[PDB]
RNA sequence: UAACAGGCUGAUACCGCCCAAGAGUUCAUAUCGACGGCGGUGUUUGGCACCUCGAUGUCGGCUCAUCACAUCCUGGGGCUGAAGUAGGUCCCAAGGGUAUGGCUGUUCGCCAUUUAAAGUGGUACGCGAGCUGGGUUUAGAACGUCGUGAGACAGUUCGGUCCCUAUCUGCCGUGGGCGCUGGAGAACUGAGGGGGGCUGCUCCUAGUACGAGAGGACCGGAGUGGACGCAUCACUGGUGUUCGGGUUGUCAUGCCAAUGGCACUGCCCGGUAGCUAAAUGCGGAAGAGAUAAGUGCUGAAAGCAUCUAAGCACGAAACUUGCCCCGAGAUGAGUUCUCCCUGACCCUGAUCAUUUUUUUGAUCAAGGGUCCUGAAGGAACGUUGAAGACGACGACGUUGAUAGGCCGGGUGUGUAAGCGCAGCGAUGCGUUGAGCUAACCGGUACUAAUGAACCGUGAGGCUUAACCU
RNA sequence: GACCUGCACGAAUGGCGUAAUGAUGGCCAGGCUGUCUCCACCCGAGACUCAGUGAAAUUGAACUCGCUGUGAAGAUGCAGUG
RNA sequence: GAAUACCAAGGCGCUUGAGAGAACUCGGGUGAAGGAACUAGGCAAAAUGGUGCCGUAACUUCGGGAGAAGGCACGCUGAUAU
RNA sequence: GUCGAGUCGGCCUGCGCGGAAGAUGUAACGGGGCUAA
RNA sequence: CCGACUAAUGUUGAAAAAUUAGCGGAUGACUUGUGGCUGGGGGUGAAAGGCCAAUCAAACCGGGAGAUAGCUGGUUCUCCC
RNA sequence: GAGGGGAGUGAAAAAGAACCUGAAACCGUGUACGUACAAGCAGUGGGAGCACGCUUAGGCGUGUGACUGCGUACCUUUUGUA
């Protein structure tokens, strides 16, 4: 099974109307480090929620 | 759920006898025949028990008349008066269905001495 | 005549004397309270809006919480509406429980039915499977046709064809009502009422009778 | 339909997955802190947990019963000398999971499982 | 320019009607209808060659249907050569229903045995980008037959590759956007749409009515079934590679003992939750309205007669409701309850109060941008669910039982390991219904559900009318 | 298995038999079964979601609905209408 | 047994992964009652399956047919026999 | 024998009536509607 | 080891003929390595018009060659009669 | 690193070696207008509104195009083709 005419630039934009990304809504700071991370995710330092989860 | 435990706990019978698979028991239970209610025996080998509560079952198996016959009792139904061991038997399974393929000396069960 | 909303406790047995064993779903059916009246003039037909059981403090938002105070009821996990017969009269705040079927012999139960997601036509419209064998070529339990040739030359509305199945309200009608146990705010009705344990249940007595 | 059951495929079969999650049991038991993906430390936890349980009563028959499972006398030696008496007040929840990012490779999410007093 | 299907046609075919010889004891018209006549359908056999030969796959089966009514059953009715029972024939009626097998590629047909009945047609003789491929219709081979022969035969015989990941329409499901005129959380109304609609047998009425008897009802009531459908898992069961056990071969953990891996889950025996049918609850209706054929009342035209012209009453599974489900994108975007927001402004305009057509202050806006503000609620994130392809939907986030774990229980398996005793030993016995036990039940903050942040605003157009001032 | 009415068998383009043999053609029975009545559950690989890579046939142009009719005579595109 | 199962020496996990646990397809496991009713046709599936011994019909070219068919035994320990 | 104004059944003709069943959907005025439109 | 009876899959394949489960021969008219010979109206054929380099009722390459094509397609700016 | 921004050379680097000119298909970013109750060769005739701009201050120019009449591509071949 396969077109019988071209789909047209219009159609194709019309279809990818719904594939923009989402961005995150915001970023959570660590309440000791003061860094930027993921919402329930460790920091890149090693920090969730204040504790030094993970060193070096 | 406590609701339905509840529910079935004030249905339960309190005099129910304990019983294993390969006990011979028998079976008391009424048969309505027109006005006449009258208690039936039905006396052969458990093969199998199902234990849940107020749900509980358990299978007899005999040999009558030439044919082999089994009865499904649900064991707090008041249509089971009662139910007495007549020989205690040593199994190792917890289900004797394996009896089904046997036959005479090929279908004995070893008497639980205890 | 009114209904109440319970839930599905779940489903037992009634032994009776006479060696009957009668299956029967066990609705919980706490006391309905009534949080609005509905009469023509102001709404143009005749009902009550009750609620049942209890939600936490936080989970109740500023415009519920407003309706529950002004009925002056404490909230309940939702809002659920029974239209008026004749002379069917209610007070806004006042409580309905289980007892309102104690002479009530058959009841119509609603439930929304388990759900299957999404069901092939063999699951959901009893479709026959095709040959399991004999050449047939990867159609085993595939629809079939789904029409006629270039007349009509399109597929009907309404065709039957896989999708979801469940989760949708359904009705059971004229259940017996077993037992009604107004200390323990419980309904038994014989044999079984849709949806899954713990789930709502809207109780009427039986519209056939 | 999926009702009411519990544990994951993860996209193996049985003996795979029973093979892995002792593997990875054993690894969390000697490091104390693995990373692993996220899916595969929550299932994780079922398999651990009960084996500090078990070795909260050390008997011949229970470390027998860990080697069953395991298969690692490093591994049974650690649990009944070390985390059985580490964990003998803690009911349950001897494990952490710490979700730290999505792996290079595949965009996995992943996370940190470790032993709470670790 | 043929074979398929469409198209045109309708001789032929099928169906209906007109006349009425005659059959029917009598009696054309209960039923049938000679010789002839008139139509309908598109429906057979055909006619034609208009479409397609830069391809419109052609029998039968399977799956899935959908429509017509010339109705097979069930429903209503007139006539009967209708006593009853059961029939005949015609009229109305399309709601629902409407065999399984033996033979054969069959369709068909015949046969067996069912059924209330086993309807007749249209849909590319419905349906091969849905299946099949037995038949027709390639290449092999053979028979009969024809031919000197190559070969040939809607004669037969044995064998003989069925592709396509769906763009559009359509259809089943499911989200996202905006709209619905301030924003928000809920409960609804019901325009409209869909589903459903089958029926047997037994008993009573009653061995009554009818009938010489044999036989044997209407009307009405009761129960219990077949098929179908919806839900559910209490029961009976299946499954149950996540629970327990037995066992073969082998390899390993040093060895014994005990275990693990591999062999289809190695092979098996059982089996929890869930899912489920064969399991068990429930349904089709009653009632109402308007009617069909049909039956009437009263009643003239037409002093009679007449169901009809005026008027009035009955009358069926068809129609409209009643029952179930969807349903306000019903843009005609509806209703009800509740909740929230009550800043400085500038730019500039609009009006006014001041002027000297220009000007000097006040008030207010469907302009605009900044500042302060950020509610109700929402989304996001996290733990998740008998909810789910993903979205969606539901529960929960420490003021917490959402999940995992943990504790107690249940369930299942069936008396662990270790030790002891008996036995030469395999093994048996005791400790012991032991040990182990998933998805189950009751509990429990041990672990993970973080303070925040984000979105969403700041009283909501014009006119007219009814009022309040 | 017979009968003979051989449309149109027949004797080395052999006739009639024939043990054994055949992935050969036909028919019947026991066993066996999910072939079927009539499907249910389960274990795996895809299908579905995320990240990376990344095809194809086809294609006059498309703002690419239903119905009844019309019409090169079987219409998304004509008429009317929903 | 150079079959097969598990291993040694040795060599490999096959150059996308991560989730989820719908329909449907593929490859498999099991199935109540029935048991070829399926279908062109038992297609596919299920089944049989080893060794020793007992026993084995018509027919026959005297070799066969024949593994016809059908049936019994089978593990482990001890003794006979350290 | 009974009532007091017409009665009867042939012909020719204008307009209508029955005869008149089909398949996706009203679907045999292009539609709405029309007793004249 | 040599084959290829049945089915399912695959059919823009993993593969221009395979994979999987089954299947036949398996001391012989067997099977295999290396090399050799037969050449296109010619070879070779336990015979299917089979095979002769994914090509066979007359191989492939080059040439006659722009064969011929009463057939199909296509044939390019403008205006006036 | 690739790649790029500067600096510098040069008449020119928008001549930087992927290098004179640098068309079209095709793909983007920005601005104006239209577009979420609307049915078909997508134009044509009519036509409001909006934005920008114009020497007479007046309408006009450019872009867009609500709504509305009409309207089935082209070639080829044909008796005749949406
Ligand atoms: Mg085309
Ligand atoms: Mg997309
Ligand atoms: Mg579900
Ligand atoms: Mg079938
Ligand atoms: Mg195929
Ligand atoms: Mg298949
Ligand atoms: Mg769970
Ligand atoms: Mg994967
Ligand atoms: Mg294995
Ligand atoms: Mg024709
Ligand atoms: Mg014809
Ligand atoms: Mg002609
Ligand atoms: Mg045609
Ligand atoms: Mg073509
Ligand atoms: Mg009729
Ligand atoms: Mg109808
Ligand atoms: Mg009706
Ligand atoms: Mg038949
Ligand atoms: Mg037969
Ligand atoms: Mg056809
Ligand atoms: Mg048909
Ligand atoms: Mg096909
Ligand atoms: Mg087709
Ligand atoms: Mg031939
Ligand atoms: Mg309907
Ligand atoms: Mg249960
Ligand atoms: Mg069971
Ligand atoms: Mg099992
Ligand atoms: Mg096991
Ligand atoms: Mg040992
Ligand atoms: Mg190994
Ligand atoms: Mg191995
Ligand atoms: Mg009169
Ligand atoms: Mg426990
Ligand atoms: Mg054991
Ligand atoms: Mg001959
Ligand atoms: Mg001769
Ligand atoms: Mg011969
Ligand atoms: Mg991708
Ligand atoms: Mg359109
Ligand atoms: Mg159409
Ligand atoms: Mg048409
Ligand atoms: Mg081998
Ligand atoms: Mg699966
Ligand atoms: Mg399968
Ligand atoms: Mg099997
Ligand atoms: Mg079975
Ligand atoms: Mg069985
Ligand atoms: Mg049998
Ligand atoms: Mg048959
Ligand atoms: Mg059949
Ligand atoms: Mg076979
Ligand atoms: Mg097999
Ligand atoms: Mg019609
Ligand atoms: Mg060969
Ligand atoms: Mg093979
Ligand atoms: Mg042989
Ligand atoms: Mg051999
Ligand atoms: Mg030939
Ligand atoms: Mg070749
Ligand atoms: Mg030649
Ligand atoms: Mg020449
Ligand atoms: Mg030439
Ligand atoms: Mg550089
Ligand atoms: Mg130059
Ligand atoms: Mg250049
Ligand atoms: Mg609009
Ligand atoms: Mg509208
Ligand atoms: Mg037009
Ligand atoms: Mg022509
Ligand atoms: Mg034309």
């Amino acid at each position: 099974a396969v077109q019988q005419n071209k789909p047209t630039r219009s159609k194709r934009g019309m279809r990818r109307s719904h594939d923009a990304l989402t961005a995150v809504t915001s970023l959570s700071v660590d309440k000791t480090s003061g860094e930027k991370h993921l919402r329930h995710h460790i920091t890149a330092d090693g920090y969730y929620r204040g504790r030094k989860v993970i060193a070096k | 759920s406590n609701i339905i435990k509840q529910l079935e706990q004030e249905q339960m019978k309190q005099d129910v006898p304990s019983f294993r698979p390969g006990d011979t028991v028998e079976v008391k239970v009424w048969v309505v025949e027109g006005s006449k209610k009258r208690l039936q025996a039905f006396e052969g080998v458990v093969i199998a028990i199902r234990n849940r509560g107020l749900h509980s079952a358990f299978t007899v198996r005999k040999i009558s008349n030439g044919e082999g016959v089994e009865r499904v009792f649900q064991t707090h139904s008041p249509v089971v008066d009662s139910i007495s061991v007549k020989r205690r038997g040593a199994v190792r399974k917890a289900k004797l269905y394996y009896l089904r393929e046997r036959t005479g000396k090929a279908a004995r069960i070893k008497e639980r001495l205890n | 005549m009114i209904g109440l909303v319970g839930k599905k406790v779940g489903m037992t047995r009634i032994f009776t004397e006479d060696g009957v064993s009668i299956p029967v779903t066990v609705i919980e059916v706490e006391a309905n309270r009534v949080t609005q009246v509905k009469d023509l003039a102001n709404d143009g037909y005749r009902a009550i809006q009750v609620t049942t059981g209890a939600k936490k403090a936080n989970r109740v938002t500023k415009p519920e919480a407003g309706h529950f105070a002004k009925a002056g009821v404490e909230a309940g996990r939702g809002l659920w509406e029974f239209r008026l017969a004749e002379g069917e009269e209610f007070t806004v705040g006042q409580s309905i429980s289980v007892e309102l079927f104690a002479d009530v012999k058959k009841v119509d139960v609603t439930g929304t039915s388990k759900g299957k997601g999404f069901a092939g036509t063999v699951k959901r419209w009893n479709f026959r499977t095709q040959d399991a064998t004999h050449g047939n070529s990867l159609s085993h339990r595939v629809p079939g046709s789904i029409g006629q040739n270039q007349t009509p030359g399109k597929v009907f509305k309404g065709k039957k064809m896989a999708g979801q199945m469940g989760n949708e309200r359904v009705t059971v009608q004229s259940l017996d009502v077993v037992r009604v146990d107004a200390e323990r705010n419980l309904l038994l009705v014989k044999g079984a009422v849709p949806g899954a344990t713990g789930s709502d249940l809207i109780v009427k007595p039986a519209v056939k009778a | 339909m999926r009702h009411r059951k519990s544990g994951r495929q993860l996209n193996r079969n049985s003996s795979h997955r029973q093979a892995m999650f002792r593997n990875m049991a054993g690894s969390l038991v000697r490091h104390e802190i693995i990373k692993t993906t996220l899916p595969k430390a929550k299932e994780l936890r079922r398999v651990v947990e009960p084996l500090i349980t078990l070795a909260k009563t050390d008997s011949v028959a229970n470390r027998r019963l860990a080697f069953a499972r395991t298969r690692d006398n490093e591994i049974v030696a650690k649990l009944f000398n070390e985390l059985g008496p580490r964990f003998a007040s803690r009911a349950g929840g001897y494990t952490r999971i710490l979700k730290c990012g999505f792996r290079a490779g595949d965009n996995a999410p992943m996370a940190y499982i470790e032993l709470v007093d670790r």
